[PDB]
């Protein structure tokens, strides 16, 4: 859901919203559910911001063919 | 460019004339065809066959007798007083040297440009085997135009009392890629100028459509778009008969 409303947020301003326990624990939770391709999205340690990398736009391509 | 139409009358006859005339060992039938050029769209309304005998050893020797030009004018002349002569016609698809020193013959009688026409008696190609040359200035070339059918009821109903998309297409694109394989082969044979000024321009006008793909699927969904309302609506005349034929049911019973 936090994902969906911003591409740009900060690392530790998703364990203020949802109250977890420190930056370690949100960092393996984010990564996890991609394998599945659930978040679709990308973690810049050095940005210091996880960037979404879904840009829609598949009216190009054949998925919904 | 121009049009060529021919109504069936004129191709069964040119097809008709080989076996009645028994022609053997490899010679040709001449005949000449009647119709008007004058238009953008040649329609040849009429055909006739002549007597033609060439030498295959010697091209130099050819003989066309007159008597059969004059003769059917003065009886087209008497009948279907629209009918003039636009050219003649060939028994087979492969063309020979001749081709100029006949056209030199009915240049006199022709008030237009002598048009070529090309049929084949074998029907050994896909779709149309009839072919149609124009010869223009180049010495002389001769150019092509496509060959259509004649739509009236005067030709192709007789057709149907005689008789009674993309795969075949397919199958025509064989047959062209077919004749520029032999055509390089052959070449090389004879070596170690126009076909390879637009061989080069086909390659460069299917590895380049792929630039387009991205572009090319915005319009291919749409189809489905349009399938997918097809097959709704198709829904509401099955169950409709389901609904139509449920009421048949309930009659038969109180019956």
């Amino acid at each position: 859901i936090i994902s969906l409303t911003y591409k740009k947020i900060s690392l530790r301003d998703i364990c203020l919203k949802l109250n977890l326990d420190s930056e370690q624990t949100v960092e393996y939770m984010v990564s996890r559910a991609i394998r599945d391709g659930v978040i679709e999205a990308k973690i810049n340690h050095e940005d210091g911001f996880i960037e979404t990398t879904e840009l829609l736009n598949i009216y190009d391509s054949e998925d919904p063919q | 460019h121009e049009k060529v139409t021919i109504a069936p009358l004129v191709l069964l006859s040119a097809l008709d004339h080989y076996e009645r005339t028994q022609t053997k060992e490899n010679k040709r039938c001449v005949g000449v065809i009647l119709g008007d050029a004058n238009s953008s769209t040649i329609r040849v309304t009429n055909s006739f066959a002549l007597p033609f005998e060439e030498d295959e050893k010697n091209s130099d020797v050819w003989f066309l007798d007159h008597n059969y030009i004059e003769n059917m004018n003065e009886m087209c002349k008497k009948i279907n007083a629209k009918e003039k002569l636009i050219g003649w016609y060939h028994s087979g698809p492969k063309l020979r040297a001749s081709d100029l020193k006949i056209n030199e013959l009915f240049k006199k009688y022709t008030q237009n440009n002598p048009l070529l026409l090309i049929v084949d008696v074998k029907q050994q190609g896909v779709g149309l085997p009839t072919d149609a040359y124009v010869a223009i200035e180049q010495e002389k070339t001769f150019l092509h135009l496509p060959c259509t059918i004649e739509a009236e009821e005067a030709e192709e109903i007789g057709v149907e009392h005689l008789l009674r998309i993309r795969l075949t297409n397919q199958l025509k694109s064989l047959k062209g890629l077919q004749s520029k394989l032999k055509d390089v082969v052959e070449y090389l044979d004879k070596v170690i100028h126009t076909i390879l000024g637009k061989l080069q321009d086909v390659f460069n006008l299917n590895n380049l459509q792929k630039a387009l793909t991205v572009k090319t699927n915005d319009e291919l969904m749409v189809i489905y778009i349009s399938n997918l309302v097809r097959s709704i609506i198709a829904f509401d005349d099955l169950i409709e008969n389901k609904i139509q034929n449920k009421k048949i049911q309930e009659q038969r019973v109180k019956d």
